[PDB]
């Protein structure tokens, strides 16, 4: 019954501000706080700030004290989550919770807003292969891949064959580069006896730009 | 105001007992909560009040502890216990510890190593990328060093490692170094050299430029 939804993703560049909201449906918004949290990939959690939605009372978290602002709009059960001076360090997935029962907890987690910081603009990536040779090859068996590089946001898809390819696929993290795009690498090891013959395509999906890749990987 | 969780990570096998820890630099009575959280998912309330289970949440968790000591415990995991725990103060502010993750056991296994030259395609672009892959070892600590005619590389290289596989519960890992197709061109062997401590001595794989 009790939910938390927050609006979509963001991409911002450096020096802007961000401003994402939760609603919240299924107990009297008003009657309680509205905590925020943060999360950068693959890091752990970390709280923000809290707001009393009947006074707009808040109260922040020391580092973030001067760059976020946390408002609330008890006519549309809405709270909102304003950060300033956005910096690639920035870039998060950004939670609202709540505790309707007051266990003293966070009971109750929005889906999560996915806020990307960058100097670079939406980007497609660009597939290079990571060919199948003497030197990727243990026994009889051949580790060959594609190289999916300088893309922004996150994320990416990546499938070989069309989904046909699953055993022995490894499709890793992407980094996030200097120059403020992302790169990943997808990889799958195969019968080298199977080189000759089979032909192994990764499908790459990068939904933010609507670019689609197929990279077809020979030795 | 200061949570602090050790082990960082924690290796079990189903039907285990599990315990992990967490601290508090100051004395927080039982103002204390657990959560857990798997990769691309939302946190989850595991326990409030230091030691109460939230409805819903299987008995074989418990929590323990007041003042600045805390632990949770899983009686007997299950394969949907494997993801990783935070403990957070709930009295003044709400500090998160650092997490802790329950990791799959298994033996130790070294890499298999293997070495990707940059595509034409690419350096056409003006731009080279050397990957190197560590494949299905286990435990997650291993070390990538990059050496270009025997140049030790730092700073230019960016690796990732995979969730625990599925099947084998190992890890795989994927650093790649980059340059510009100029400086590239001005070096002969590339190589990355693996230490892991499934390795007695290092593991090195390489190419020469234009082999």
């Amino acid at each position: 019954e009790v939910q938390l939804v927050q609006s979509g993703a963001e991409v911002k560049k450096p020096g802007a501000t961000v401003k994402i909201s939760c609603k919240a449906s299924g107990y009297t918004f008003s009657d309680f706080y509205m905590y925020w949290v943060r999360q950068a990939p693959g890091k752990g959690l970390e709280w923000m700030g809290l707001i009393d939605p009947e006074d707009a009372d808040t109260m922040y978290a020391e580092k973030f004290r001067g760059r976020v602002t946390i408002t609330a709009d008890t006519s549309t059960d809405t709270g909102y989550l304003e950060l300033s001076s956005l910096r690639s360090e920035d870039t998060a997935v950004y939670y609202c919770a709540a505790d309707p029962w007051e266990l003293n907890a966070f009971n109750v987690w929005g889906q999560g807003t996915l806020v990307s910081v960058s100097s670079a603009s939406t980007k497609g990536p660009s597939v290079f292969p990571l060919a199948p040779s003497s030197k990727s090859t243990s026994g009889g068996t051949a580790a060959l891949g594609c190289l999916v590089k300088d893309y922004f946001p996150e994320p990416v898809t990546v499938s070989w064959n069309s989904g046909a390819l699953t055993s022995g696929v490894h499709t890793f993290p992407a980094v996030l580069q200097s120059s403020g795009l992302y790169s990943l690498s997808s990889v799958v090891t195969v019968p080298s006896s199977s080189l000759g013959t089979q032909t192994y395509i990764c499908n790459v999906n990068h939904k933010p730009s609507n670019t689609k890749v197929d990279k077809k990987v020979e030795p | 105001i200061q949570m602090t969780q050790s082990p960082s990570s924690v290796s079990a096998s189903v039907g285990d007992r599990v315990t992990i820890t967490c601290r508090a630099s100051q004395d927080i009575s039982t103002w204390l909560a657990w959560y857990q959280q798997k990769p691309g998912k939302a946190p989850k309330l595991l326990i409030y009040a230091a030691s109460t289970l939230q409805s819903g949440v299987p008995s074989r968790f418990s929590g323990s502890g007041s003042g600045t000591d805390f632990s949770l415990t899983i009686n007997s995991l299950q394969p949907e216990d494997f993801a990783t725990y935070y403990c957070q103060q709930a009295n003044s502010f709400f500090t998160f510890g650092g997490g802790t993750k329950v990791e799959i056991k298994r033996t130790v296994a070294a890499p298999s190593v293997f070495i990707f030259p940059p595509s034409d395609e690419q350096l056409k672009s003006g731009t080279a990328s050397v990957v190197c892959l560590l494949n299905n070892f286990y435990p997650r600590e291993a070390k990538v060093q990059w050496k270009v005619d025997n140049a030790l590389q730092s700073g230019n290289s960016q690796e990732s490692v995979t969730e625990q596989d599925s099947k084998d519960s190992t890890y795989s890992l994927s650093s790649t170094l980059t340059l510009s197709k100029a400086d590239y061109e001005k070096h002969k062997l590339y190589a990355c050299e693996v230490t892991h401590q499934g390795l007695s001595s290092p593991v090195t794989k390489s190419f020469n430029r234009g082999e």
